[PDB]
């Protein structure tokens, strides 16, 4: 799972890459320098849950919170794995990679009809 | 009078050769507009009736105050004029 | 003063019934209105010669120049009576005890710019005066006093 | 950015006690917590040479008018 | 007396206590350490502001569902240019051309001359659309109150030659708005 | 003679308006330059210049009164025209402006004439 | 009568300094209470 | 829990007879004409050489100086704290052809401290420069550019004066008499060309001239003085 | 304050002023301005006097309809104020009023006519807008997104 | 404050031989900015041929004899480098400066209508 998430950063930067320069390549070394810095902090997380049960298996994670809930003792985690969450896709507040008042669309604004759909 | 200020008025070519200035006095000041143009000055739109020109001078006059101080100007400006003496 | 003001004092779609007090529950502040306007008031039913002018004596344009300039200190004035006539000369030949009068006010102090308003006077006011922000926050409120 | 490549060999480096943390028992988790120690000390280097922020120098300059009497 | 001896005034006296107190240091804070840690850790304003949002999505919408709904209008409302029109028929409209000298942006022309009848009448009477700028001096301007602006505004046309209306447009709309015309006037005469 | 003498600070407490540090020592600063003021009088402009007759007429009076008032918010109050380190900075463009206008020579006659029409407006004269 | 005026007595004054009045627990009951939920939560899972 | 009023059910009060003062509005300016005559004395007393007249208009004041006494009064009108004009509102200008230096460049300066405004007025021809008052107002050099643009007047001592109002490569300085309203030129697009080109004037329907029918008769005579007689002969 | 007009002495408000001289101090200031304003809207509502609501003078104002065509005075001058318009003593003048973005002006010469000879204005906007340079240097590309909104630019009023 | 790239002072020259070498220099440097003007505007025409037109620009009107009408001519042309050498003027407008440009006996012009 924390690998596919690394495949996806990796597709990300390739928008903003040798297609001109206006607004996309602004856009590239910005976006590149967040979702690095916050996998740091999304992967930690994830290997803190992963300990408390000694698994890697998502059904074992799953199946192991029978008795309680990880909220309840890991609520710090919640809100720093969802700070987290939110960074790594781009989504506001951390939303500086299409920044609509400062880079038109972003990264998007080459990107239009089926390349913005995908 | 001397100085060739069209050079700095940005003034199209036209206007120091081709464009002949009245300088009149309609009862207490003189006034300055352009003759009409020979043909284009005013021809009727085929829609709608409007009053149609080319002449962008048409609508301009100059509001002087003194006689000599009108001829200063068009001597300023390198404009061809002529003056109209109103009758007694 | 504008103090905290009860809901149903404010002309705004209230709460009918127990949801009244559901709202006064979960709500931070219960004295806020949903803001819209209240149907059965808020806009119900709609829409369906010489002794009194004065431009005429318009203050005059009187322009003053070197000439007359001088004219005030020798002459003096038309109240208190005392071609190209320079100021300079005058300045360099005359008493300054005319000077201390004339062209100076309050023996010889100089004349303050004269103020467009003189009563804009200010006085520095407090938090449970004008109900504002509190200290901490980076500004102040004046008044006129 | 290039700081960001030795954090993410040491938190991707934790995997092998993740699966293991009952196994190794103490001896592993003593071994661990030096293993973090190490880092620290990396991490508290670049706490105190402020390499990460942006930093402000090429402007934001200002100096004090003193009279020069003569 | 003034402050005109040290030249100076009353407007120059900043008031009593003007000048700023001196900055507070990391020990003269009122919320401790730990209180303040736990508001910046935890998110307190945050949480604070996500549910003053909440509140509002447990209101009524303000939105209005157009066409099947409009907004509110007033009777002072301009819009079309339209020339009214006698109950007897006869055109309310004498020729002033005080209509061609009010326009601030020059869009009523009109040319007239005397009827067959001899009553003084016009036969052309255009308004440039395009060129106006609803300002209402056509409706102030009018002696007789032959041109008014009804409340409509959904006339947009797919060529801007429509937009250019001539006598009979104009006649046409006077008399398709004409009941409306009498709400808008008759709502607004006292204020005249 | 080689001195310094500060104008604006560049740090320490606000006092208010932006940008405006408080003076550390401000008071004799004020009479120091304020007497530094009457000196230049004395070496540049004319004794007919009604400008040095005027700075003069509020030098004098403020420089006095900031002398017997030992407080801060007096020496404010009776000048009444702003802060002290307002009251620095109008004192220190004045002394400049006295070296300037003496090398103008602006107490002397009207140096360039007006024509004959060019205050006139609209025909009718001003 | 025959124009637009404010009523004899006028209207009723309204709200319009800042009204925003604070919310919750002191933050040392927010603080207590992430320790009981950490302080209950490992009782959970050492249980498991 | 009470129920709201009805505002329109609320009593009213009944007003008949109106007694709408009509006094000449000149009066409450009679103590600001006085004080700005003195202000205006003043500043010719401090400015032998440079104020070559002054007047004031209601609670305005005006003084009038060269182009070459611009710089010098502007900075005595900053720098005196007798006068500390600080700020510098507005540089406009304004074209009387009939006068040899036709333009008439204009100084707003506001004193925020003394509360008061002033206004220098300094001539300038078609050729003749003005000096600069960037280096005493920074808050001109846009005030400036728009003059320049306008105008045509050219600026002593600007540090970057250019277009600021105008298209790129326009022609000619609009705010000029003798510059028609309508301009010289206007712009389409050329489809064979693939870009949008300038073109010459040509209007579908002519300014229509209506100042034909003006006033023939006087509107206004000299009015009623209010000069304080502080300051006649 | 400084120059009062149209009714605004009558009123009673305060003014805001900041002490830091950013972005957040001018928020604060025009926040304020929101109360302070709503503060004079209820002292206007309240202190609503009654009369007329333009000057009497028919060379200044139109007559009213009822009175049009009843007085051949009245026709008279409404036919006059609409052809010619009213003629405005010769002078000039510069009055600036607190515009919402701040001090807005006007410089009017009048020549005796009925047409305005020069009409200059003064944009708050557009002087703020020239000392962008002097405010925006050594700050961040999204820092310049913060001051463009503070201070208040509409580009019709800059270009006017 | 910070003047923008390629700016001068605003100068009322007092001398009639200092224009002169101000002028010349200021000719080079349009000669020296001849690539760029065709590689920033993309202009159909050649190097050789911008230099072509900047020349009939210049010999167009060397023989200006007033000196206060030579700085206000040396004041505008240098608007004019400064406007296209930072690239402000839109493409338009540099192609249509080129692309601008013998007359007809009486019978021609009478016929359809002169002027
Ligand atoms: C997901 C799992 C859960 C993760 C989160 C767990 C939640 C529980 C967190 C436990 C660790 C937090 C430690 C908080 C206890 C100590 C806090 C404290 O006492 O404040 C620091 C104190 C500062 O002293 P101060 O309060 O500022 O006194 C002056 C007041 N003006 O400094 C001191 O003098 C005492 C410091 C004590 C040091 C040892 C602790
Ligand atoms: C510290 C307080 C001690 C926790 C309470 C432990 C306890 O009381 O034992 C509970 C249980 C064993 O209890 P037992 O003897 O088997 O049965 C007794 C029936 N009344 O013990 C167990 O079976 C599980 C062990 C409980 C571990 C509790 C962990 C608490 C951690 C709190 C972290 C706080 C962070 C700040
Ligand atoms: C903090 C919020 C916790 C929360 O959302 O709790 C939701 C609560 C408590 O569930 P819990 O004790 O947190 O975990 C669940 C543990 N079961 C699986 C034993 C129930 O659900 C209800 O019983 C309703
Ligand atoms: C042991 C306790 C464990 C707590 C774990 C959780 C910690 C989370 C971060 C706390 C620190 C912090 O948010 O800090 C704030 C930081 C840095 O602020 P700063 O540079 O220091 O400026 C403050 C200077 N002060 C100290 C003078 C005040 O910036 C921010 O505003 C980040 C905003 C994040 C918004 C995320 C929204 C997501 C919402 C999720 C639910 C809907
Ligand atoms: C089950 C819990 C889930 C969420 C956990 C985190 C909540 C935030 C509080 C921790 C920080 C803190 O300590 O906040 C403390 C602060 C500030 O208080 P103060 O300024 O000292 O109060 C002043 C003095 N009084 C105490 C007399 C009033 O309080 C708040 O403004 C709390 C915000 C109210 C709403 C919070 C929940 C909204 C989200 C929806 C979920 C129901
Ligand atoms: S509404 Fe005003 S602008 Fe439009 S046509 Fe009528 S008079 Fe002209
Ligand atoms: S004012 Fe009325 S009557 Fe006169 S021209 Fe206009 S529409 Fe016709």
């Amino acid at each position: 799972l924390l690998a596919s998430g690394s495949i996806g950063v990796f597709g990300t930067v390739i928008v903003g890459w040798m297609s001109n320069s206006k607004y996309t390549v602004l856009a590239t070394v910005r976006t590149t320098a967040q979702l690095i810095s916050y996998e740091l902090v999304l992967t930690t997380v994830v290997f803190i849950i992963a300990l408390i049960v000694s698994s890697l298996n998502i059904n074992v994670i799953i199946e192991s919170q029978y008795n309680i809930w990880y909220i309840i003792p890991f609520f710090p985690l919640c809100l720093i794995f969802f700070i987290s969450a939110l960074a790594e896709t781009a989504r506001p507040p951390f939303d500086n990679v299409e920044a609509e008042s400062e880079l038109v669309s972003g990264h998007m604004t080459e990107l239009s009809a089926s390349p913005f759909v995908i | 009078t001397d100085l060739a200020k069209e050079l700095v008025s940005g003034a199209p070519k036209e206007l120091i050769t081709e464009r002949v200035a009245r300088i009149y006095q309609e009862t207490e000041t003189w006034k300055i507009d352009w003759d009409i143009l020979n043909k284009g000055n005013r021809w009727e739109n085929d829609l709608m009736g409007y009053q149609s020109s080319s002449d962008y001078m048409q609508g301009t006059i100059l509001k002087f105050d003194t006689r000599e101080g009108a001829i200063r100007f068009a001597k300023g400006q390198g404009w061809d004029y002529y003056i109209q003496e109103p009758k007694v | 003063s504008g103090g905290p003001v009860p809901v149903f004092k404010k002309y705004t779609t209230g709460s009918k019934g127990i949801w009244e007090k559901i709202r006064q529950l979960l709500t931070l502040v219960p004295n806020r209105s949903t803001g819209n306007p209240l149907v059965k008031n808020y806009r119900v039913p709609p829409p369906g010669y010489y002794d009194r002018d004065h431009r005429r004596n318009y203050p005059r344009l009187v322009a003053f120049d070197q000439t007359k300039v001088s004219g005030l200190l020798t002459l003096g004035s038309a109240q208190n009576p005392r071609q190209s006539v320079s100021l300079s000369s005058t300045l360099a030949t005359i008493d300054p005890k005319v000077v201390k009068s004339e062209l100076l006010a309050e023996g010889g102090s100089p004349v303050v710019a004269p103020s467009l308003n003189k009563k804009m006077k200010f006085r520095l006011t407090e938090e449970s005066e004008h109900g504002m922000y509190p200290e901490d926050y980076p500004i102040r409120i004046f008044a006129q006093n | 950015a290039l700081l960001f490549l030795p954090f993410d060999l040491e938190v991707s480096s934790m995997l092998p006690y993740i699966v293991s943390i009952y196994s190794v028992g103490i001896y592993g988790l003593i071994i661990f917590i030096l293993f973090l120690l190490i880092l620290i000390v990396g991490f508290i280097y670049e706490f105190n040479t402020k390499s990460l922020s942006i930093t402000t120098i090429l402007h934001k300059k200002n100096k004090a008018l003193v009279k020069n009497l003569y | 007396p003034t402050l005109a001896l040290t030249s100076g005034s009353i407007q120059g006296t900043h008031p009593e206590g003007f000048r700023l107190p001196r900055p507070k240091t990391w020990e003269e804070s009122s919320e401790s350490a730990l209180s303040k840690a736990t508001k910046w850790y935890l998110l307190s304003e945050i949480f604070r502001g996500l549910y003053i949002t909440l509140e509002m999505y447990f209101r009524a919408p303000y939105t209005i569902y157009y066409p099947f709904e409009k907004g509110p209008v007033s009777p002072r409302f301009r819009g079309e240019h339209a020339l009214r029109r006698y109950p007897s028929g006869e055109e309310r409209c004498i020729a002033c051309k005080l209509c061609e000298a009010v326009c601030p942006a020059q869009a009523i022309t009109i040319e007239a001359e005397e009827r067959i009848d001899g009553s003084r009448r016009t036969y052309k009477y255009d308004i440039d659309m395009t060129k106006c700028i609803y300002c209402g001096y056509c409706q102030e301007s009018c002696p007789v109150d032959a041109i008014v602006e009804t409340p409509n505004v959904e006339y947009a046309t797919e060529t801007r030659e429509e937009l250019l209306y001539n006598k009979e447009k104009l006649l046409a709309n006077g008399d398709k708005w004409e009941q409306e015309i009498q709400y808008a006037l008759d709502a607004d005469a006292p204020y005249r | 003679q080689a001195q310094e003498i500060l104008i604006k600070a560049n740090k320490g407490n606000p006092t208010g308006l932006t940008g405006l540090f408080q003076h550390p020592s401000p008071r004799p600063t004020l009479i120091t330059l304020y007497k530094a003021t009457l000196k230049n009088l004395e070496e540049k402009i004319p004794k007919e210049s009604v400008y040095r007759t005027a700075v003069e007429a509020f030098t004098k009076e403020r420089l006095s009164i900031v002398e017997n008032n030992e407080i801060i918010e007096d020496i404010e109050k009776k000048i009444g025209s702003g802060l002290v380190e307002e009251l620095i900075v109008q004192a220190n463009e004045e002394y400049d402006l006295i070296d300037k206008m003496a090398e103008w020579k602006a107490w002397e006659e009207l140096e360039e004439k007006p024509l004959d029409d060019q205050w006139t407006y609209f025909g009718k004269k001003l | 009568a025959t124009q637009d005026l404010p009523p004899i007595s006028g209207y009723a004054p309204i709200q319009w300094k800042r009204n925003l009045p604070s919310r919750g627990f002191r933050p040392v009951i927010w603080f207590l209470g992430l320790c009981t939920a950490t302080g209950y939560g490992f009782y959970q899972i050492s249980l498991a | 829990e009470e129920p709201l009023p009805v505002l329109r059910d609320l009593p009213r009060p009944e007003y008949g007879e109106l007694h709408a003062p009509v006094y000449n509005p000149a009066e409450k300016y009679k103590e600001q004409i006085e004080e700005l005559h003195k202000f205006g004395r003043y500043i010719m007393g401090c400015l032998p050489k440079f104020v070559q007249q002054f007047s004031v208009w209601k609670d305005e004041l005006v003084i009038y100086v060269a182009p070459s006494a611009l710089t010098q009064v502007a900075t005595f009108l900053k720098d005196h704290t007798s006068a500390q004009f600080k700020a510098c509102m507005d540089v406009t200008a304004a074209d009387y052809p009939t006068r040899t230096n036709r333009f008439d460049v204009v100084y707003n300066l506001l004193s925020v401290r003394h509360n008061s405004r002033i206004r220098i007025k300094t001539y300038a021809s078609e050729v003749s420069p003005v000096p600069s008052v960037v280096p005493l107002f920074q808050g001109a050099n846009w005030f400036e550019r728009e003059t320049y643009d306008l105008f045509g007047i050219f600026f002593e001592g600007h540090p970057d004066l250019r277009r600021i109002m105008t298209d790129y490569g326009f022609q000619g300085h609009p705010l000029r008499k003798d510059f028609p309203t309508t301009g010289y030129t206007e712009v389409r697009y050329d489809a064979e060309k693939r870009r949008v080109v300038y073109e010459p004037l040509e209007l579908t329907q002519a300014w229509r001239n209506f100042t034909v029918g003006s006033s023939v008769w006087e509107q206004v005579g000299d009015g009623k003085d209010f000069t304080p007689e502080s300051f006649k002969l | 304050k400084s120059q009062p007009y149209d009714a605004y002495d009558k009123v009673d408000f305060d003014i805001a002023v900041g002490t830091k001289g950013d972005c957040y101090d001018r928020y604060l200031i025009r926040m304020t301005e929101f109360r302070q304003s709503l503060r004079i809207i209820e002292q206007c509502c309240n202190q609503m006097p009654p009369g007329p609501v333009k000057v009497e003078d028919f060379k200044v104002a139109p007559p009213p309809r009822a009175l049009m065509k009843e007085d051949m005075e009245a026709l008279i001058h409404h036919f006059l104020l609409y052809t010619k318009g009213y003629a405005v003593p010769a002078g000039e003048t510069y009055t600036a009023i607190e515009a919402p973005k701040g001090e807005m002006a006007v410089y009017v010469v009048s020549d005796g006519s009925e047409r305005p000879y020069r009409c200059k204005i003064r944009a708050p906007g557009f002087a703020h807008l020239g000392a962008f340079d002097h405010i925006a240097r050594g700050h961040f590309l999204p820092d310049a997104v913060a001051i463009i909104g503070t201070m208040d630019l509409v580009f019709g009023e800059v270009d006017r | 404050t910070n003047p923008t790239a390629f700016a001068q002072t605003t100068r009322y020259v007092k001398d009639s031989t200092e224009m002169r070498t101000l002028v010349l220099n200021l000719y080079r440097r349009y000669l020296r900015h001849s690539r760029g003007f065709v590689n920033n505007y993309n202009l159909d025409i050649p190097a050789s041929q911008v230099r072509t037109k900047i020349r009939q620009e210049f010999e167009r009107q060397r023989f200006v004899k007033d000196l206060p009408l030579k700085n206000v001519l040396y004041m505008k042309a240098q608007m004019e480098f400064q406007e296209l050498v930072n690239f402000w003027k839109q493409q338009c407008h540099v192609m249509q400066y080129f692309e601008s440009i013998k007359g007809d006996s009486f019978v021609q012009k009478f016929l359809k209508g002169a002027q």
